[PDB]
């Protein structure tokens, strides 16, 4: 007598949907699991018509190949959830159901936010289209880069290095993600000198420059104190670690950003703790839809070339999920439900770390124009030449695409040619004597 | 990761078995038709690397020649593929312990001289 | 041809839908009109097809020659969230001035659920409100003092106390009383506050008075609303129309923040909703008040005047969560509210006691029966008469009686227990028409 | 404004939405620079899913400053501060002020008279000119036999 498993229920459009994958313990039948998961996340107690509030588990299927793994689909009434509150959404869905003694492992795979609920969130403070008009950057991805090292570098000097980069032809620069306010680099100082670099480099290049200032702080009070002061300096962009800081603190910051027209970069520190394992946790695909909802203009989607296949398809999927307005359900790219966004603006995926210049044509063919290609560390001539190299390589790539060339099959040449014009680009390319495997012939 | 590695090895093997299918028809046609076997040798020189970019090049010129190798590469793999895995693993395992043995003997040569 | 008249377009759920009734001028084809009305209210590098408002069905109102109903679909992007003002401005702003139309009237609007989700709505609404007032199982009583000015706040205060102690739930500020030279608002508030406190203590029942916060400026309105909050007043009133939707939307959020019930008076509505051929019908405005924010709303008396069929409809619309389209009651499109709470309809003006059993059977327990003036014995016995009359009716219903064909007796019977109710009934020697028999 | 001896020239931009801030702004500049005193927001433009006011205001401001410096003539665009709440309506006027805009617009009828009285005082306090669009006037003032005549609403405005 289990009213939490309804195999015939066709979901309403206004429902919230969730796809879990689970390994049931020896003995537990799959329908017992999906129902318990449904009950716990919703009502769960076991004269009214409660039916409205009870979350229903409406479909169960075994994962192709994998033995002892099932997908469980659950529908949630629009009334279960507080507005604008991802926090509440999370607490409702991932709050408890992960601890079940009758479950070996549970992983949340995707969520269908109903348009009716999406409408109650602010979303990105600006989003792709607005931000291009704000920065005046069009027709190409955006170039950023990270400064190494972390601390052990004075404000005056960090700032100097930031200037060297931006002046060398890069759009953005970023604080190391564990840089907040330590015994030898208090934020107020980092902010002063970074601001100075932007203003100078910007005037010198005649191009809009920005550095993501890490306002991530201990308290909401402190976090605001910094954003407030980054505003005072006329900075166009700040960064925030949405996961380690938390979703409440973020929702707050993302609104403030819209009010002060400050762009909001989002670093996913500590994501790997949750999203790494195939069998347990939450997938980054979900956290990304969440980060879209709470708020933010950029978001680190990780690179697609260091990591291999299956990240590829899954990453392409959720890049689409944070960029577009309507996303067709496609299981092969890891998209479980069709997602709409009702004209909620898109988030710029940020391809971060482990990537150097050679990757450039690939990155452009994969991510296209609406991306941020970060480049942290290192060119044999310094920051500026390194920046120039990366910049020319990019400019060369875009035009080669627009001319109509195959960035996979021709990536090599498109760079080698451009290199005959930028000695900085030459030095960099020549730094990587690349390896190719041919089998023995004759 | 491993799902990616095997998908690669299979496509490389499929490209290398295309090379070996060309080498058998060239040996079987190196006697029956020397002039035409000489032409095929000239055209395919350096085009061996990609198996599917080679067949698309031979279909664009001599269609009868491309379909032949297709039947040949299909016959070879349906015959020799079954035996492959055993030979690779025990081949590597042999090679490996042999390289380690020689390393331990090289280790002991640096041992007693120290 | 016109891309604003699309006779095949099926509305997406997320659309905003509007039903207009118009007479086109001699010569003007209907489709042209429906399309211009569509074009003007919406939009007119053309991937514009998203943002255009489409006119997707036109039909002739049965009977009435030269009358058409035009249905227009609007995309969820045209409208600012939580803005009833912008909703109007986008829909009614300009389409009413067309020289090609003799007259235009806005009958109904389907607010999609995705848009509704972006409005607060009632700061409390029926369900909650009862839990707060502790009143259950019967419609709530109120009544209007008479006259307005010419009464010192001390006396208005004394008059109010007479009524609340007489067994009423609420009393009301005469709607054109804000702050005039001979009744400054803060004084009224003081003495009304004191009348509630006394009468509530003596009766052991929650008492209320709709304090009239309506003011010249927003600044001023808040000054009043929240000094009223300072007094511990349970309810305040607002003329949503003459004040403005923006000004209201504001007050309603404040009311939810401060847990103060909101009584909405529909002043000026007749200027817009009266005429069949031109304007906006009240059912629309009623939905917009539900959307803006308000816990009570004068839905007008039912028993005077067609009125009935159309009134019951929008009463349903401001109370229920789901409302099935039913043209015969005025419901043009099905309406969901997605758990947005209902507004208590208020039956105002013209009604004395004889109407009681009608009013109960028509409106039910979730309504406010307002009784503005006059009982031969004073305010208190008037209030007692009207309470007993009501209690008598709620019980007569619960026992299973027919409030239409039995109303007479039900009152004459309980009339023999309240001498105050007896004298009230005596005042109206009823008229019944019998045809010459024998 | 320093404009004397002639009426004042304004103009409306078509179309409504389906136009980015950067681009609406561009069109506003094109007009003002071409020798017009004023420009105006479409009266149903407040803050929609594809043109949030804060952005419309930024780019309009830029057009005014540029065109003004280029023509050597005082330029203005009526910014539509009409909003859902008094709080929000003020938030915008406050920010139009911050940009040094000489003129804002407001829909007195659909917004309501209370909200307006408020805005009109604020304007005097901040010396910001106040344009008034009569959206929805036709609902009341059209019919000869019923309603209120615009003549009255004008004395009221």
């Amino acid at each position: 007598k289990l009213t939490y498993y309804t195999p015939d229920y066709t979901p309403k459009d206004t429902d919230l949907l969730a796809a879990f994958r689970f390994s049931p313990q020896p003995g537990v039948p799959a329908d017992e699991a999906g129902a318990a998961i449904a009950a716990e996340s919703s009502t769960g107690t076991w004269l009214t018509d409660m039916d409205r509030y009870k979350g229903k588990c409406y479909h169960i299927e075994p994962v192709q190949g994998e033995e002892n793994s099932y997908f469980a689909f659950i529908a949630y009434p629009l009334d279960l959830f507080e507005e604008g509150s991802v926090t509440n959404i999370l607490t409702s869905i991932v709050g408890n159901v992960f601890g079940f003694k009758a479950i070996r492992s549970l992983r949340l795979e995707d969520i269908r936010f109903p348009v009716a609920l999406v409408k109650t969130f602010q979303g990105p403070p600006h989003g792709i289209q607005v931000e291009r008009d704000l920065l005046n950057k069009y027709g190409r991805p955006m170039l950023g880069c990270t400064i190494k090292p972390k601390l052990g570098l004075s404000a005056k000097n960090y700032g100097r290095a930031v200037y060297e980069c931006l002046r060398g032809g890069l759009d953005f620069t970023k604080d190391d993600e564990n840089i907040n306010s330590q015994p030898f680099q208090r934020w107020r100082d980092r902010f002063l000198f970074v601001a100075d670099a932007i203003h100078k480099s910007q005037a010198e290049t005649g191009e809009i420059k920005g550095h993501y200032l890490n306002v991530t702080a201990p308290t909401c009070e402190e976090m605001m104190k910094r954003a407030e002061f980054a505003k005072e300096l006329g900075m166009p962009i700040i960064m925030h670690d949405f996961l380690t800081a938390g979703f409440t603190a973020n929702t707050t910051l993302a609104k403030w950003c819209r009010d002060n027209g400050v762009l909001l970069h989002i670093h996913r520190a500590m994501h790997a703790v949750i999203d790494r394992q195939r069998n347990h946790g939450i997938h980054f695909r979900v956290l990304a839809k969440c980060l879209r909802l709470s708020g933010g203009d950029h978001l680190h989607s990780g690179t697609v070339v260091g990591k291999l296949e299956g990240d590829k398809a899954s990453t392409l999927g959720f890049v689409d999920l944070m960029r577009e307005d309507h996303i067709e359900a496609d299981r092969s790219r890891g998209v479980f439900f069709t997602q709409d966004w009702a004209s909620m603006p898109g988030v710029l995926p940020v391809a971060s770390g482990g990537i150097h210049v050679w990757h450039m044509p690939a990155l452009v063919e994969i991510f296209g124009d609406d991306s941020v290609l970060q480049f942290g560390g290192g060119h044999p001539w310094g920051n500026a030449p390194g920046a120039t190299a990366n910049r020319v390589a990019l400019e060369a790539c875009v035009q080669a695409r627009n001319e109509g060339r195959d960035l996979y099959r021709e990536g090599g040449d498109i760079l080698r040619e451009a290199g005959k014009w930028s000695p900085e680009l030459a030095a960099a390319l020549d730094l990587w004597k690349e390896i190719k495997f041919e089998f023995e012939t004759m | 990761n491993l799902k990616q590695i095997a998908k690669d090895t299979a496509k490389t093997l499929q490209s290398y078995l295309t090379y070996q299918a060309l080498r058998t028809v060239l040996a079987q046609l190196g006697e029956t038709n020397p002039p035409l076997a000489l032409w095929l040798h000239n055209f395919s020189a350096g085009k061996v690397q990609d198996g599917e970019k080679y067949i698309e090049e031979l279909f664009l010129e001599k269609p009868d020649l491309a379909l032949r190798i297709m039947t040949v590469r299909e016959h070879i793999a349906e015959e020799i593929a079954e035996f492959l895995p055993e030979m690779v693993v025990t081949g590597i395992q042999q090679a490996n312990m042999e390289k380690r043995r020689q390393h331990l003997e090289r280790m002991t040569q640096v041992s007693l001289s120290h």
